[PDB]
């Protein structure tokens, strides 16, 4: 739901 | 391990090829082999380690969420009994995901964290430790869920303490740590107000430090700042 | 095999879950287990088998093409020597791809094709045999490349002969066989004129039979017809 | 290069 880093490519 | 006979430099070279080929399981196996040579990792090598395992666990997490949603629907009133298969297959994917998280945590504990003295390496690894305990927490339901959550919180908190003392507010590792710790608060720890406060303070303190940066550093920091803003918009 | 203890129906159920979860390696392993129960496959089950292995081999083929392009560039004038790693890793992916193709061909030979009597099953399996020999041919370079190509051609030709006798020109299996055999001609057999002629004749004969179809069958057939048209536009 | 069927998802 929320954005995290790294993300999926 | 199966990479024991391959040169360190060759493992790094092949990890880069695997990335280009979108072969993330191979990339992760090459990077695990490189870590197991026992030497510290450079900044670029840390980034390769992170990208490889994030792509692997990301496929597992997405699959787990699909299967868990099907399983939840199957347990609703009026849903027809279809046998043990959905649970079994969700458990299979879950166990595989846990194995990847355990592998990452094992590399961090043996011995990346203990040899990491510079803030850029130590914060990076402690953030990773928080992240992979967070992924374990997402699927946990037993007597150890609270301890898993506290392990994620403890790793993130140590990383936060170092990052605030040793890095500028625009440092991309510091920003990404704050972003992910805020997601932990919102999604894992049932602490949306802490999540929002952390994202806001992080964003504002970074804004105030952008004037010190080159054009390229500015682009790097503002990218992550936008992710903080996106979460704030979602959450408020 | 590792699926020997799982019920056939459970393997099919889990193959469907694996598809939803985008877990194509699992999907293929479940379908291999189902085939190995020894019973014929239904139309839906054949489709699951095809989708699962196409997604697996598709990732391998895409990776192989990336690595082969890097390897080709490395062998150009002025390119710096970087060691055996690119070749080694291309060979690793190649060997894995060949293993998947051999696995599919093995299921077809033991014993799907020999038990397939209806045109819809037999053409489907012979097309698959052509496709997986075609993928082997894409990476072949040794004394057996010609025999691999001829194995692909022979499977496609038997499928073509049956399809023309037993299926209408709009049948989606017949259309997809023609599409893929035309790609074989263009990309493998160095026969672009045959590829173009086959695609044109197939498209035109299907056009003339659309009037016999329901709305749903019309949609199914015109979808594949558009792929034929796309290739004709690329090739002319 | 050319389109075949099935394709990748
Ligand atoms: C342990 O948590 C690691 C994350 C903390 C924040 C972020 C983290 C992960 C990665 C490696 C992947 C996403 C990004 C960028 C694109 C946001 C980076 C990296 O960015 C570096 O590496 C990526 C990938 O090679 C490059 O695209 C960037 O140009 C490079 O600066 C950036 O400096 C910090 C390390
Ligand atoms: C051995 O070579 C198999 C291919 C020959 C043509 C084509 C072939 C493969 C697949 C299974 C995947 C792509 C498509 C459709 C979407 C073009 C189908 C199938 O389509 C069936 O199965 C797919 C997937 O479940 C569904 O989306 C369709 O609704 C269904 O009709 C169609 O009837 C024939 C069997
Ligand atoms: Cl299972
Ligand atoms: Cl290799």
């Amino acid at each position: 739901s929320a954005g995290s880093i790294p993300g999926r490519r | 391990g199966a990479m024991g006979s391959m040169e360190r430099a060759s493992l790094i070279q092949k990890a880069k090829l695997a990335e280009q080929a979108e072969r993330y399981e191979d990339m992760a196996a090459f990077m695990k082999g490189a870590v197991e040579k026992g030497e510290e990792l450079s900044c670029e090598e840390r980034n390769l380690l992170s990208v490889a395992y994030k792509n692997v666990v990301g496929g597992q997490r997405a699959a787990w969420r699909v299967l868990s949603s099907i399983e939840q629907k199957s347990n609703e009133e009026g849903s027809e009994e279809k046998g043990p298969e959905v649970r079994e297959y969700r458990e299979k994917v879950e166990t595989e995901l846990q194995g990847v998280c355990d592998t990452v945590l094992g590399l961090l504990d043996s011995h990346l964290i203990k040899e990491a003295g510079d803030a850029e390496s130590r914060v990076f690894y402690l953030k990773m430790k928080g992240d992979y305990y967070r992924y374990l927490a997402e699927v946990a339901t037993g007597d150890d869920k609270k301890r898993i959550i506290d392990s994620a919180r403890s790793a993130y908190q140590e990383a936060m303490d170092i990052s605030k003392k040793e890095m500028p507010p625009t440092n991309p590792i510091r920003l990404g740590l704050a972003l992910n710790f805020s997601v932990f608060h919102y999604e894992i720890a049932n602490s949306p107000e802490e999540a929002i406060s952390l994202a806001k303070t992080t964003f504002d303190e970074a804004m105030a430090d952008l004037h010190t940066l080159s054009e390229d550093s500015y682009k790097d920091s503002t990218l992550i700042m936008q992710l903080l803003r996106d979460n704030l918009t979602l959450w408020t």
